[PDB]
């Protein structure tokens, strides 16, 4: 238990990995929930459109994959002799990644449900729904980039 | 067509950057935090400008 | 916003000059301003084609602004010729007036020294300096304050001109003079103090520089006697000016009626005038808010561009930079130019309607109609 | 610092100042919002009350002035080396809580009564002769609350 | 309450703007003088409703056509107002729609007890009370088939679960009882929904107005009591919605009352309805008080109850339009001013 | 130096900061759960009129 | 109710902890924790500046959203209301300025120092002053924002009827901005009373 | 500090000369816009020079 | 209804309805509407001479 | 680990950097979903305004960009041996940036939903919709100014 | 600042005075607000009733006055020598008086909300309504009596 | 101050007296309020039951008198440097008496509201409702006896 590296140093690294995985998974699951509700609603009307309307599910899966990748990158930096600062940095990175994942999940789910309903009502809005989905996913990419930068900060030199 | 303006702007910016690096202004290679290999910065920026000019030529259209 | 009152000639003219300049004062970047000026020139030179082409959903507003945008771009280019940041970059065309100690430490920070001022714009040495943020902040505090007070006072002059076109002698006596007394004897005194603290070389004179905010606080809730003063009379002068401003409130309250049940409207208008003057002159720092936001955004965008492009300057590095420069240009164009600029034009216009026209706009009126044939011959729906 | 003067006495003084500011402002804002809703509702039917309905918002402004006066009075004892006693510190905290919360209660009551009166005057405006009485009775709450707050502030500043 | 802007601020604003285009009293008076059908149509075109009068030819232009155009405007405006909203406002609109959907389902009941070629009913069903399973009930012929089409895939299922055992209706009139039974179940559902999911002041306003409507239904039932051999006072208490302002002091006593003397005497126990049982007319004073309550609810200006206020106020306006168009086009000037125009 | 039992202000400050952060996240979740879809406009209707 | 259950549980555990720490001799140990004189003044100043900025932003955004919804609703009926509601919008940014000026004053007003007794007395005094001047300014800004938003929605609704209603109802927004400016002035005065830390 | 005053004199003289030299059409618009834009430019420059004449703090860096 | 040219207004409205029907037919058969180019000259002719 | 530089403070900086991104992403995604609901409502109702309704979505993406920029600016200034003053300055900057970003986010979302509804009702409402949208994002800009000044002054000195 | 009376002793007394003022003030505010709403409602239907219906508002004012006098006495009794026994006694007195006054004010408002309606309906039931409100007045007087007794016991006992 | 009588024993005594007054006053006030609302609703239709309708209000006053008697006894037992047993017993008496009084007020109010509602329809059930009103009176007296016993416990031999 050093001055800057107590025994509980790996604690926050492990917790950050756990958060970056779990919260991103929760957000992706909520988005997939909304997307699946919308797809099952639309397929009863325009199956040739709904079958192609699975894109928001792919976006939610991408959010989940980004969260898992962030968690995996966090796992490399974990260690017992590892310092307490980099442990907190991993914890903060995980928290930021998970919160961004939740945000992107809710936004993408709502946007995808609305877009699939519109596409069933009017095919002209398919491109608009795709664009809204991409813009929402930009937030998830922002969160992933921030988490990667924070993890690299943790992996840098420490006491 | 549309990308031609972007390529030209990139070529101009990279040429200006190469000129600054060759002159070793206070910015860029002037900063100690930035790498001080000023000739290397000028070479990289000049080659990037050449690539941007090639993109400009490719995007160029007559009618 | 509305329809002006009747008289002669034509009105709303100063907006044509002020809006581009106030948008520029917060737009900042020389490079961004030059780029948007070039875009406006491209959209203006083809007016015949522009008229021939379809108006468009949003482009119609832009096409109608083919000349407003050009003036905005010229003003922004000038402001950038002052703000030494092409894209967060001081080109240092002139001679930098600052100099660090002779032998800069190998890896230790030092504080520079200067022998003179920059010919124009921020001093060319302020690039990446730790002090630079605080110094620029203290700079555009007074910059925004002085520009805003100048705008308010000029609009007020317009107000006096509009009153003078009519007779409205009681109106002038009850509205113009006392409001001028308020804003002068408080905020113009503050501006004069801001100028003075720059006039006096407190470093060489040795006298400690009083806090401008501290001076305002002392004037507001004390007879003065701040930890330092601009001048021995300046404390007494500030006390007298505050006393005059306080005495001017009954002038707003009761001089206007001079004959009433309608005086409630006059009292409400007086309270609104005082509160609005205070709030708007406090607001004009929002020009700084936008300006600093733009400067920091440009710096961050360039940092991302440099990190993506330079790398190791290898062949693969050059390949990466080839796309990195284009990505930076696209991000800058879209986010900065397309948004920041439109937002900042909206911000300058909002400041205009909030303060300038709020000073002189007399109210609604009858809009003229030309009664000419539309000559549409389209849009059968 | 002496035993009678712990270093957190001006801490409690700023507690009182911030409370008497924030809570009083919240009460004034609630009263003003209620008055504005009532005034708009009355005016949309008949503009004969656009001037009459200024009484509740005037009372709300009076409550705001009460709170600001309390804050100014509380601010008169702060100093980096005031040698300020915990007695006076916690007393200023109590005074600030008193001013702010009494202002909040008075603002709520006055705003509710003002909305009720604004709706009532759409039918028989004459009822204003009693509506103003109810408003005055409500505002007496904040008035005497500020009186007691000032008394306690003077006691703490003794 | 301040949260209301976050969910229905736009809806409230546009509904208020729709309210501002109501029948101007001077404009209504001017239209009343224009007793001619074409002149009345021109005056109504001068009204904020727009160019609806010119949509149809002057040949078929009549009071029935005027009411049809008014109903179309009602249906389209209400469709826009519910489509633009979501959440609590969406459910409130849904309920409003269910109010008329009870009557539309009752019309769909006609044609089941006696074969009636439901095509006319489907073409004539009231649009504001549209039901998703309405065509499904149209195809169903047997009483149990229609009951399943209504208890399943039709939102009115809780009402048909609280009553209507097997929906035989062999000795129960649809409009008199079955419509009134479903109406009472709807009234109870509305009252408890308002009390448990609507914030004040809209909560209190909705409670008061729903009590008013329930009292109106109870008064109508009491008036109809003396003209029926069926509808025993044991059933009359069941016939009442079992909710409202008069309940229970006036509602229970009226339900137990069977002679005409009980009817009027019962309304005297409540101060608000004094005189309606002893002077004037039931329906006219009902509409007068309903319009007054709608104006009162619209005065709040920041409540969900404003939507119901505009609904019922301009329902009264449409009733006034029917009154004026009938009395003018077909020349009965004596009661042309019976219409309410205090909006 | 220590306060109460075993506790220290170095963790008390971070606990308070995390409490305010949890308050902010709770407010964010409260506004998140209020999401709804205007199905009347986002979906078709079977009404023959005013569909 | 989960929130009510959590509130009751927290109250119960706090009461129990106080009970068995005060019925024993360790009661004074809570007082030192209650004393909290060792809290970092830098922490208090930074937290106060951030809280003022955030609360002012939240209040301004709330008012702006309410007024914008009202304006978008009214604009379908009359574009004059759409042009007019920018007055209420500008009142919302006036509240935002009320917050941001205090934030900037706090940012420039602070300092850094290490002198022991100067730290403990003056820096802590200034940190407390910054923290709760910012808290008061942010709370007043939020109150002004919510009041201005409600009044702006009402004013837009009235402007759907008559311009006279708009002109009359602007008084309510005037008083709301007056309350906001009063809060900003109180915050500025509290900041001025503070010291430059140690 | 006299440099600001001299620049003010020069700018005022130029503005007066260009106001007197109004074009053949839109005389009022031309004069007003030229005078006002010159004034705004001068306030900008004068504020800059007045700030930079007497600095209250020097810059510090660690990349020289 | 009391306009002096009310009957002329109705005749112009009928002509406008006929023109709308002609435009509808042109759209239904994808007519080029070559007179659109000529209409620009007419607007220019009206603005100038 | 000192009187003026404990090990907790560099955590304070890291946590502020993470929280700024987290809260800004949450607010931006909420605003994006709120605007996208109206965008999908209008596009099916009237497709000509599908591109028009994308402006608030782009602005929500801009809010997310501001949040990410602040987060990266703070994170790049992180360190193991940073001062206590630096730690609380960084946490304050992050918290203020996140709060302002979230506030502007849901404000812009509500305003965008209202504007999309109006534009579907009437295309002339865009003139007021854009005004409201800016009027909202000026608060985000204010939060940006506060965060930038705090972060810049955070690294003024260290003990 | 002895063991029997620490320096924080008068905090209890000041907080007690504050509570005595505030809880009573809030109760009176609620009661007066309900009474005023009832008056503005019924009086429109029958202005002949408002003159009488003003009375319970005055009763609520007296309920407020109880707490006003209690708080004034508490603030006068404050000090810093024996403010521990006296301070705690004042805290208890303030809490009791405030709670009793708030309850009395709520009772007065609840009674009046129906009393005004009854009086407007029947000028005979006004006597009964006043009689009912007399009990709330008695409760408020009881609270003030308890507060006065505790205040008297507060200072005469401490050393 | 000692183990058997520390400084805060009179603090406990004052708090107990405060609770005894406040809780009973709150219960009595709530009962009186809603009983009076019932009376104002009923007697308006029937003045014949107005006079007799005050019985539940008499019960509310009785509960208030119970609470004030308990508080008076508790605070009379209070004194300086008293045994900590005295303060603890005062707190217990206050809690028990106040909770019992609030319960009695609730029950009496509910029973009285139902009774007046019935009596306005049938005046011969008032005498019957007096049975449950007296039951609430029994509950109140039960609480009063509890308070008296606890106060006797406080005043016994202690140091």
């Amino acid at each position: 238990m050093t001055e800057l590296c107590p025994v509980y140093a790996p604690f926050f690294g492990a917790i950050g990995c756990a958060s970056a995985i779990i919260f991103t998974s929760l957000g992706a699951a909520y988005g997939t929930a909304k997307s699946g509700v919308g797809i099952c609603a639309t397929c009863v009307l325009r199956p040739d459109l709904l079958f192609k309307n699975i894109v928001p599910v792919i976006m939610a899966g991408i959010i989940a994959i980004y969260g898992l990748v962030v968690s995996v990158l966090v796992c490399y930096s974990l260690g017992q002799k590892q310092a307490l600062y980099t442990g907190f940095i991993q914890l903060g990175a995980g928290l930021s990644v998970g919160l961004s994942g939740l945000a992107a999940g809710f936004a993408i789910g709502i946007v995808g449900d609305a877009g699939v309903r519109g596409s069933s009502q009017q095919p002209r809005l398919f491109v608009g729904m795709i664009l809204i989905l991409i813009f929402a996913e930009v937030l998830g990419l922002y969160g992933l980039i921030v988490a990667l930068l924070l993890n690299s900060r943790a992996t840098q030199d420490v006491v | 067509w549309c990308c031609t303006v972007l390529s030209a702007f990139g070529v101009v910016i990279l040429s200006v950057i190469a000129h600054l690096f060759n002159t070793n202004h206070e910015s860029f290679v002037g900063s100690i935090n930035d790498p001080e290999d000023g000739p290397a910065v000028a070479h990289t920026v000049y080659l990037a400008a050449l690539v941007y000019l090639v993109f400009f030529v490719f995007c160029g259209f007559q009618v | 916003y509305g329809i002006a009152q009747y008289r002669e000639i034509n009105a709303g003219l100063p907006t044509i000059v002020t809006f581009p300049f106030m948008f520029a004062i917060m737009f900042g970047d020389m490079g961004h301003g030059f780029l948007m000026t070039l875009a406006a020139l491209s959209l203006v030179l083809n007016e015949k084609k522009i008229n021939k082409m379809k108006r468009g959903e949003i482009f119609d507003m832009a096409f109608t602004g083919r000349y407003i945008i050009l003036l905005m771009g010229v003003f922004s280019m000038y402001t950038g010729f002052l703000y030494n940041d092409i894209f967060s970059k001081t080109m240092t065309i002139f001679k930098s007036g600052w100099k660090w100690p002779d032998h800069w430490k190998k890896g230790e920070s030092i504080t520079a020294t200067s022998v003179g001022t920059y010919p124009i714009g921020l001093d060319w040495a302020w690039h990446g300096t730790e002090n630079a943020l605080l110094f620029s902040n203290s700079y555009k505090m007074k910059l925004s304050i002085l520009m805003g007070f100048i705008h308010m006072t000029y609009s007020y002059f317009f107000s006096l001109a509009n009153h003078l076109y009519f007779n409205s002698m009681i109106d002038i006596i009850g509205n113009f003079i006392p409001g001028l007394l308020f804003m002068q004897g408080i905020f113009g005194y503050l501006s004069v103090c801001i100028v003075y603290k720059w006039a006096v070389d407190w470093v060489k004179d040795g006298k400690p520089a009083p806090g401008l905010l501290n001076m305002l606080i002392n004037m507001f809730l004390s007879p003065g006697t701040i930890d330092d003063e601009l001048y021995p009379h300046q404390a007494k002068v500030q006390v007298f000016l505050l006393l005059m401003a306080l005495v001017c409130i009954p002038w707003l309250l009761l001089v206007k009626p001079l004959h009433g049940d309608i005086m409630i409207h006059q009292v409400i208008h007086t309270i609104e005038f005082c509160l609005n003057c205070v709030s708007h002159t406090a607001s004009y720092l929002r020009l700084w808010a936008l300006s600093l936001a733009h400067a920091q955004l440009s710096s961050v965008l360039w940092t991302m561009t440099i990190q993506i492009a330079f790398g190791f300057r290898g062949f693969v590095g050059v390949f990466m930079t080839v796309a990195l420069f284009a990505m930076w240009f696209a991000l800058t164009c879209a986010v900065l130019v397309l948004m920041e600029g439109t937002s900042a034009m909206l911000h300058s216009l909002r400041l205009h309607w909030v303060e300038s026209m709020s000073k002189f706009f007399v109210g609604e009126g009858l809009p003229y109609e030309p009664f000419a044939f539309e000559y549409k011959d389209m849009e059968v729906a | 610092s002496n035993i009678y003067a712990p270093l957190y006495a001006p801490f409690f003084g700023f507690a009182g100042c911030a409370a008497a500011m924030v809570l009083s402002c919240l009460g004034a804002a609630i009263g003003t919002a209620k008055s504005g809703i009532g005034i708009a509702g009355i005016g949309t039917f008949k503009p004969e009350l656009i001037m009459k309905s200024l009484i509740p918002v005037v009372m709300s402004g009076i409550l705001a002035i009460y709170g600001l006066v309390v804050a100014v009075l509380i601010a008169g004892n702060l100093s980096p080396t005031e040698d300020y006693t915990l007695f006076n510190g916690f007393m200023h905290l109590s005074c600030g809580l008193c001013v702010g919360f009494a202002c909040l209660s008075s603002g709520y009551a006055i705003g509710m009564v003002g909305d009720v009166g604004v709706r009532k005057y759409m039918h028989q405006p004459r009822l204003f002769v009693g509506i103003v009485l109810i408003l005055i009775f409500s505002e007496v709450l904040g008035l005497y609350g500020m009186i007691v707050a000032l008394i306690l502030n003077t006691r703490g500043s003794e | 309450g301040v949260y209301f802007n976050i969910d229905n601020g736009f809806i409230e604003g546009v509904v208020r703007g729709y309210r501002n285009g109501l029948l101007s009293n001077n404009q209504y008076i001017n239209l009343t003088q224009c007793d001619t059908l074409e002149d009345l149509k021109l005056q109504l075109s001068s009204t904020d409703y727009g160019n609806f009068l010119s949509s149809v030819s002057s040949e078929s232009l009549t009071t029935s056509l005027i009411q049809e155009y008014a109903s179309s405007k009602l249906y389209h405006e209400f469709n826009y107002i519910r489509d633009q909203s979501s959440g609590s406002t969406r459910k409130f609109m849904d309920y409003i729609t269910y109010g008329y959907m009870i009557d539309n389902v009752a019309l769909m009941i006609t044609g089941t007890i006696h074969d009636r070629d439901k095509g006319e009913i489907l073409q004539r069903c009231h649009p504001l009370g549209w039901f998703d399973t309405l065509p499904t009930l149209s195809v169903a012929t047997d009483l149990e088939s229609l009951y399943e089409t209504v208890l399943v895939d039709t939102p009115l299922a809780p009402y048909f679960k609280n009553c209507f055992d097997t929906a035989e209706e062999l000795d129960d009139m649809n409009i008199e009882i079955i419509r009134n039974k479903l109406y009472k179940a709807y009234l109870e559902d509305f009252y408890n929904f308002v009390t448990e999911e609507i914030p004040e002041p809209a909560k209190e306003c909705m409670q008061t107005l729903l009590g008013f409507e329930a009292d109106r239904r109870s008064i109508n039932i009491a008036l109809n009591s003396l003209q029926s051999s069926d509808i025993d006072p044991d059933l009359k208490s069941d016939l009442l919605p079992n909710i409202g302002k008069l309940y229970p002091l006036a509602t229970f006593h009226l339900a137990q009352a069977q002679d005409f003397e009980g009817v009027r005497a019962a309304l005297a126990n409540v101060y608000e309805y004094r005189g309606f049982l002893e002077t004037g007319n039931l329906e006219d004073h009902f509409y007068q008080l309903e319009m007054e309550l709608c104006r009162d609810a619209f005065t709040q200006q920041f409540a969900i109850s404003t939507v119901w206020a505009w609904m019922k106020s301009k329902e009264q306006e449409v009733r006034n339009i029917t009154w004026i168009a009938e009395c003018i086009a077909q020349n009965q000037r004596e009661r042309i001013n019976n219409y309410i125009s205090v909006y | 130096d220590i306060l109460s039992s075993i506790w220290t202000e170095g963790l008390l400050m971070c606990l308070i900061v995390s409490a305010l952060l949890l308050f902010i996240l709770i407010v964010a979740l409260s506004w998140i759960s209020n999401l709804d879809i205007t199905y009347g406009a986002l979906e078709k209707s079977t009404n023959p009129i005013k569909k | 109710s989960f929130s009510h259950f959590l509130y009751y549980l927290v109250l119960i555990v706090v009461i129990v902890y106080g009970l068995y720490k005060l019925f024993t001799g360790h009661g004074s140990d809570i007082n030192f924790g209650k004393f909290l004189l060792r809290t970092s003044p830098y922490m208090w100043a930074n937290l106060g500046i951030a809280l003022c900025v955030g609360l002012s932003v939240v209040g301004a955004a709330w008012g702006i959203f309410i007024t914008g919804s009202s304006m978008i609703g009214a604009g379908v009926r009359a574009p004059r209301i759409t042009t007019k509601n920018l007055i209420s919008i500008i009142f919302c940014e006036v509240v935002a300025i009320y917050g941001l000026i205090i934030a900037i004053v706090f940012s420039s007003k602070l300092t850094v120092a290490t002198a022991e007794n100067m730290y403990s007395k003056s820096n802590l005094y200034t940190g407390y002053s910054l923290f709760w001047a910012g808290i008061t300014v942010g709370a007043s800004n939020l109150i002004c924002g919510i009041a201005v938003g409600i009044t702006g929605a009402t004013a837009a609704i009235s402007d759907a009827a008559d311009s006279a209603l708009f002109v009359k109802i602007l008084v309510i927004e005037i008083f709301g901005s007056i309350l906001g400016l009063l809060g900003l002035i109180v915050g500025l005065l509290m900041a001025g009373k503070a010291s430059e830390f140690q | 500090f006299y440099t600001v005053v001299g620049v003010f004199i020069v700018v005022s003289a130029m503005s007066v000369l260009f106001w007197i030299m109004a074009p053949k059409n839109n005389q009022a618009v031309w004069r007003s816009t030229v005078i006002l834009t010159l004034a705004m430019m001068f306030l900008m420059w004068a504020i800059t020079f007045l700030c930079q004449l007497h600095p209250l703090v020097a810059p510090r860096r660690s990349d020289l | 209804f009391q306009r002096t040219f009310v009957n002329e207004i109705r005749r112009l409205d009928n002509v406008e309805r006929q023109y709308r029907y002609f435009y509808s037919l042109l759209k239904k058969h994808d007519i080029k509407l070559y007179e659109g180019d000529t209409d620009k000259y007419l607007d220019g002719s009206g603005e100038l001479y």
